[PDB]
């Protein structure tokens, strides 16, 4: 009884994606999958369902046409495929299990897949000590940033994007070297403030 | 039908033991077709109360569900530190399921006055980018802007910290390099 | 050949308003059954409507006959003769056979209540239809080469296909009186059944028993005809019979085709609602 | 909670029911109670009735058989409900005291007890062409005012709901399934032996059916073709007592056997409604107007109950048969099979809800 999903990550606008729901301990004919996608910072979405025992398949209007649902039950899986993704399909999209028969609510979630379709293209940051430090222009996330090593009142930002696509967050600790580790990109950067 | 749920209020401050109650209102009747779930930061939702009134089977009994007409109530009768997270409110009666715009619910903690400081533009960075911070502070909102003239400004909050439950926020304003000494 | 002056203008009347009412009935319900939504696509509609143009065309041709033969006295010869006669046996073998594929129907409709939907459909009635009209066809031409001779009654046909033809058209008839008669204890069998059918369909089977009645005399006075032949009034109560097998034709379509409600006649609801109730 | 209400047309007369599937044990069936709403002052001096029939439509309802009704009305139960209690005093259920206090001194309860031997609601797929009512029993409540019994019962002032009667599974489940064959063919003197079983006996939709067969082929003839196929029976007893098979699922393996070998294998498969649409006479479970239900459940009526009354039964059976061999040194393509069958059943869990067609 675990649904897990997979197959999302950065795709350029317009791209496509497939993210597959491998379902485990549930029939497909005694279960409906359902594809719910929250944006960052936002409420949830329901973005596309099947049942395979009535072999019906429903969409959000938002994304008519443009997705497409359809199901594996010899391997008891489901699959999203995302065609000519706009910037505003940016989101985690979790797969959802619900009684087949007299749906019950949603009973069983995967833990979500991240999807950032963003035309910017991978980059490294750029550190500025200001005792606070502001790191801005990386993308795509996340970037880790440790005070006195980690040994160092410390509060860090969340990262918020900006207009231009590119990131941005900084750090501060009331009173070192802050280490600034870029996994994406694969860059470390160390300044004294 | 697109039906359309509002969950108010969009946020709580609430302690330990008290009552909490989230309403949902439907616009068009659903009968008895909603369901509650709960979902903390990062992590997944979790069903807690589907058809308005049953418990999902693993459900603390504090949670409780009810319906009046069009209107459903989540009620968690005594508050435990683990019930602090958002819940949402689904209606899936009608194609396409609709959720409610989420529910925040926060810790109550005694007002604390914030620090305000301030950090000119970086060499590196402004060979640019005024910081205004605010620690330790209590409620979320903040109505105190710092000696500058008002720009394109992203502001940055992070979660109520654990220890002490307040929050700190970092806002930062871009505009030309010659505006930098004038705060 | 064979009037008797008293006989004579009664059977010329008699056969002229049979004739004439039968075809009025026929032409009617034809054309009320045409072209229509749903008395067209239904299989036993399309059975009826081809009893009704079997019959009615059956009674034109046999009408003008008899009257050419009891008064004008044509007998052109062996042949064009036979060849009106082996039209009468065309039309009266067609609507035999059109009884027959109702029957059948109504037979197989009842043997299984959900088969009327997936073992009879339009095309497949039609199909039927048109192997019955091909069977009754060849039979009635049959006689246009397979006339070597022996018919006290008919003037230039064979004998053996006398009793052949008899022998198909009354195992027909016991095929169709068996069906009726298994239906009506069907029915009764689910009466008893479910007690725990009555006049109606005991007045539907009087009345099919009726139409036995008038036919039935035919066949009886040819296999008579076909052993002994001996005596001569024997073709005068044929003529009456044959009198009686119009009228037959008169009483059989109204009553497959005027004694349906439904085909005569075609010629605010609200929605559940819920409501709470105060818990107690 | 929540009781539905229906209202005839004209308003002034209403039907409250507490709920819309009741569930049938084999013993005994649960009553069908609740209240009726009426307005003395529009009827002055005639009674107000309610009836429960159990209407059964086996016939083709776009068709019609003259001088026959192909209809049949297997129960029909009536109660004087205004004025009130006139036969005899009642007991009320809770939920018809609750309704009464909620509604004025106008409402009025009435309760049917169902006999326990009847059939469950059936309906029939009516497939791409049909239209109108749906094959298949169904039981109805229709509430009216009338001044006799047998007055003809104005459409404008009377009211009917559909309700539903189902079967949940049997909590204790039975022996599981099995069976077993041996066929002797005229070319050797040596027995094919096949043996087939299912993993439990009681099935939920949607569920997969896992059929273990064993085959031993110790003749000198070769098994080509293993064919494996959920087959749904439909005993109907309107006229007669016909049978209705109709294969609901259905797995053909290409795995050999060899003479004088052994064959076990798990073969799965699950009946679902998606691949079953186009199968006119498919019975479904039964539904309160036109939507979508799963395939007709299993009917678990009574071993030695009388038969004549049952409108339909369902049951189901898995088949296995093996395509074997018939070739010789000098004979014809000639191809025969064993089977064997194995009978199962397909049914809910006993749930705390089942909306019909929400
Ligand atoms: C009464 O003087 C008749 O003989 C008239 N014919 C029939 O009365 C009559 N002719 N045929 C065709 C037929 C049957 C058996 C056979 F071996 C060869 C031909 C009929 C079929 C059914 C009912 C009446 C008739 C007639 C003068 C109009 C010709």
């Amino acid at each position: 009884v675990q649904l897990v999903e997979s197959g999302g990550g950065l795709v350029q606008p317009g791209g496509s994606l497939r993210l597959s729901c491998a379902a485990s301990g549930f029939n497909v004919y005694s279960s409906s999958i359902h594809w719910v996608r929250q944006a960052p910072g936002k409420g949830l979405e329901w973005v596309a369902s099947i049942s395979s025992y009535y072999g019906y398949t429903y969409y959000a209007d938002s994304v008519k046409g443009r997705f497409t649902i359809s199901a594996d039950t010899s391997k008891n899986t489901a699959y999203l495929q995302m065609n000519s993704l706009r910037a505003e399909d940016t989101a985690v999209y979790y797969c959802a299990r619900s009684r087949q028969f007299w749906y019950s609510g949603l009973d069983y979630w995967g833990q979500g897949t991240l999807v950032t379709v963003s035309s910017a293209s991978t980059k490294g940051p750029s550190v500025f000590p200001l005792l606070g430090c502001l790191v801005k222009d990386y993308f795509p996330e996340p970037v880790t940033v440790s005070w006195n090593s980690g040994a160092l009142g410390v509060h860090t930002f969340p990262a918020v994007l900006q207009s231009s696509g590119l990131y941005s967050l900084s750090s501060v600790v009331t009173v070192y070297i802050c280490n600034v580790n870029h996994k994406p990109s694969n860059t470390k950067v160390d300044k004294k403030v | 039908s697109d039906i359309q749920m509002t969950q108010s209020p969009s946020s709580l401050s609430a302690s330990v033991g008290d009552r909490v109650t989230i309403t949902c209102r439907a616009s068009q009747s659903v009968s008895s077709a909603v369901a509650w779930y709960q979902q903390k930061p990062g992590k997944a939702p979790k069903l807690l109360i589907y058809s308005a009134s049953s418990l999902y089977s693993g459900v603390p009994s504090r949670f409780s569900g009810s319906r009046s007409g069009t209107d459903f109530t989540l009620t968690i009768s005594s508050l435990q530190p683990e019930d602090f997270a958002t819940y949402y409110c689904q209606q899936y009666k009608y194609v396409p399921v609709t959720f409610g715009q989420g529910t925040k619910v926060e810790i109550k903690r005694t007002v604390a006055a914030p620090s305000v400081f301030i950090f000119p533009p970086s060499d590196s960075q402004l060979k640019a980018s005024v910081v205004c911070l605010l620690n330790n502070f209590y409620p979320r909102e903040a109505k105190v802007q710092w000696k500058v003239q008002s720009g394109n400004s992203q502001e940055s909050v992070t979660e109520q910290d654990s220890k002490d439950s307040t929050y700190s926020l970092s806002s930062t304003l871009t505009l030309s390099k010659a505006d930098y000494e004038k705060h | 050949m064979v009037l008797n002056p008293s006989q004579q203008l009664a059977i010329a009347v008699l056969s002229l308003t049979l004739g004439t009412f039968t075809v009025l009935e026929n032409l009617l319900v034809l054309c009320v059954i045409l072209h229509s939504r749903s008395l067209r696509c239904r299989p036993s509609y399309h059975f009826i409507g081809s009893l009704a143009v079997a019959d009615l065309l059956g009674s034109v041709i046999f009408v003008y006959s008899f009257i050419d033969f009891h008064v004008f006295h044509r007998k052109d010869s062996r042949n064009v003769f036979l060849f009106k006669l082996g039209g009468v046996t065309a039309s009266f073998t067609a609507s035999v056979g059109s009884l027959f594929l109702t029957a059948i129907d109504r037979y197989i409709s009842i043997h299984r209540p959900l088969a009327y939907k997936r073992i009879v459909t339009r095309p497949k009635a039609v199909v039927a239809f048109c192997l019955m009209w091909t069977i009754a066809i060849v039979i009635a031409v049959l006689p246009l080469l397979g006339w070597n001779c022996c018919s006290d009654i008919f003037p230039h046909i064979d004998e053996t296909y006398l009793m052949f033809w008899i022998g198909v058209t009354s195992v027909l008839l016991l095929f169709i009186v068996y069906a009726y008669m298994y239906i009506l204890w069907k029915a009764h069998s689910h009466a008893v059944r479910m007690i725990q059918d009555i006049r109606l369909a005991k007045t539907l089977v009087l009345i099919l028993v009726v139409l036995i009645i008038c036919w039935g005399p035919l066949l009886a006075i040819m296999v008579y005809d076909v052993f002994g032949k001996m005596n001569k009034l024997i073709k005068t109560v044929f003529a009456f019979c044959s009198m009686l097998c119009l009228l037959n034709s008169t009483v059989n379509p109204i009553i497959y085709a005027l004694r349906s409600k439904d085909l005569r006649h075609a010629f605010e609801s609200c929605t559940t609602a819920s409501s709470s109730l105060a818990k107690d | 909670t929540r009781v539905f209400k229906k209202a005839s047309p004209n308003g002034k007369l209403t039907v409250y029911l507490g709920k819309r599937d009741f569930v049938d044990h084999i013993d005994l069936v649960e009553p069908v109670d609740g209240v009726v709403l009426v307005d003395p002052e529009y009827l002055k001096e005639r009674r107000v009735y309610v009836t429960l029939t159990c209407a059964f439509r086996y016939g083709r309802e776009d068709l019609d058989v003259l001088g026959l009704t192909f209809r049949k009305d297997l129960f029909v139960a009536n109660v004087q409900s205004f004025p009130p209690a006139p036969e005899d005093k009642k007991p009320l259920t809770r939920l018809q005291e609750r309704l009464i206090k909620k509604l004025g001194e106008h409402a009025y309860p009435f309760t049917f007890e169902i006999p326990p031997n009847l059939p469950c609601s059936v309906t029939l797929q009516p497939g791409p062409e049909d239209t109108g009512k749906a094959c298949g029993v169904d039981y109805e409540v229709k509430a009216f005012c009338a001044e006799n019994l047998e007055e003809k019962i104005h459409k404008r002032n009377s009211v009917r709901l559909v309700i539903e009667k189902v079967q949940y599974a049997p909590e204790r489940p039975g022996p599981q399934p099995t069976a077993e064959t041996t066929r002797q063919f005229l070319m050797s003197d040596k027995p094919l032996h096949l043996e087939a079983s299912l993993d439990k006996e009681i099935y939920y939709h949607g569920e997969p059916i896992s059929v273990n067969v064993h085959v031993t082929n110790n003749t000198n003839k070769t098994v080509k073709k293993i064919k494996i196929s959920v087959r749904q029976y439909a005993d109907i007893c309107l006229f007669n007592t016909a049978q209705y098979k109709c294969p609901v699922a259905m797995e053909e393996a290409d795995d050999t056997v060899a003479p004088s070998s052994t064959f076990c294998k798990v073969y799965t498969l699950t009946p679902f409604l998606a691949n079953n649409r186009e199968k006119r006479g498919l019975a479904l479970d039964g539904k309160l107007k036109h939507e979508d239900t799963n395939l007709a459940s299993s009917t678990l009526l009574r071993e030695g109950a009388n038969r004549e009354i049952l409108g339909i039964i369902v049951s189901y059976k898995v088949k296995v048969k093996l395509v074997v061999s018939r070739g010789g040194l000098l004979g014809d393509l000639a191809s025969s099979d064993v089977a064997v069958e194995l009978p199962f059943t397909l049914m809910h869990p006993k749930p705390k809800e089942e909306p019909p067609h929400r």
